[PDB]
């Protein structure tokens, strides 16, 4: 396990290896986040998200 | 969903129900955004006209946060075969948006290959429905949910009597008693990854419901997602 094979790279969601080195990204409706792994939600109900209210 | 548990308030926000001209579900669906459902070709041969219901949890009363949806156009596989059932897969495009509120959002569409190492090589994945809670019982009138352990490939093609194709896999329990069932057809295989659900599967059939020896067979989402983004793009 060394890039996207340890703890998926860090990212919080799509990991991906790049000419070595991890690269993460998001789903649709969703922004990365300034650590470049975080992804934010772009609005209100993003997908794969449990609705609480 | 033979076993598992009902799901709750805000839990398959996802689940969408194929309504028949009777208002009676037959098959379910997963929604993808506020204009698209995936759900399973074989299921469109289930009724000559059908629409749509998200919001839904219990089909025997009103929360008013469900809502009807009308179908505008249904992109079926073109290579769906009922001989085999492999390419049991279909989009459906709504007449008006889905307006998402509590119990009505869409499940994440992930990308292939992240998704077949890392979503795929999970313990577990959660398929959901308003199917028959036993092979021989009748529909359920509750929504509900089941963790369902991925099977190994090889153990999938040794188990099953029909033929296991590139576009189908393997989740459920070997001899427990839980499994999806009828009216659970193209309904949501989803897998969680940090709190985030990706779709992942569609049910599609299997012999039996929760029979031993026997498993929930599911359409390979990931390998029709450009096909899947094609659909939405038109
Ligand atoms: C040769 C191929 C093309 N063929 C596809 C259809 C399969 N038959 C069923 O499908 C099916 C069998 C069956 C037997 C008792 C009760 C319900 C049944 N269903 C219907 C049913 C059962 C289920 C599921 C069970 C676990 C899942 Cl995942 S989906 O969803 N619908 C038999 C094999
Ligand atoms: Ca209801």
């Amino acid at each position: 396990r060394k890039l996207c094979s340890l703890d998926n790279g860090d990212c919080d969601q799509f990991c991906h290896e790049e000419q070595n080195s991890v690269v993460c990204s998001c789903a649709r409706g969703y922004t990365l986040a300034d650590n470049g792994k975080a992804c934010i939600p772009t609005g209100p109900y993003p997908c794969g998200k449990q609705t609480l209210e | 969903i033979v076993g598992g548990q009902e799901c709750k308030d805000g839990e398959c926000p996802w689940q969408a129900l194929l309504i028949n001209e009777e208002n009676e579900g037959f098959c379910g669906g997963t929604i993808l955004s506020e204009f698209y459902i995936l759900t399973a070709a074989h299921c469109l041969y289930q009724a000559k006209r059908f629409k749509v219901r998200v919001g839904d949890r219990n089909t025997e009363q009103e929360e008013g946060g469900e809502a009807v949806h009308e179908v505008e156009v249904v992109i079926k596989h073109n290579r769906f075969t009922k001989e085999t059932y492999d390419f049991d897969i279909a989009v459906l495009r709504l007449k008006t948006p889905i307006t998402f509120r509590m119990n009505v959002a869409p499940a994440c569409l992930p990308e292939r290959d992240w998704a077949e190492s890392t979503l795929m090589t999970q313990k577990t994945g959660i398929v959901s429905g308003f199917g028959r809670t036993h092979e021989k019982g009748r529909q359920s009138t509750r929504l509900k949910m089941l963790e369902v352990p991925y099977v190994d490939r090889n153990s999938c093609k040794l188990s099953s009597s029909f033929i296991i194709t590139q576009n189908m896999f393997c989740a459920g329990y070997d001899t427990k008693q839980e499994d999806a069932c009828q009216g659970d057809s193209g309904g949501p295989h989803v897998t969680r990854f940090k709190d985030t659900y990706f779709v992942t599967g569609i049910v599609s059939w299997g012999e039996g419901c929760a029979r031993k020896g026997k498993y929930g067979i599911y359409t390979k989402v990931t390998a029709f997602l450009k096909w899947i983004d094609r659909s939405m793009k038109t």
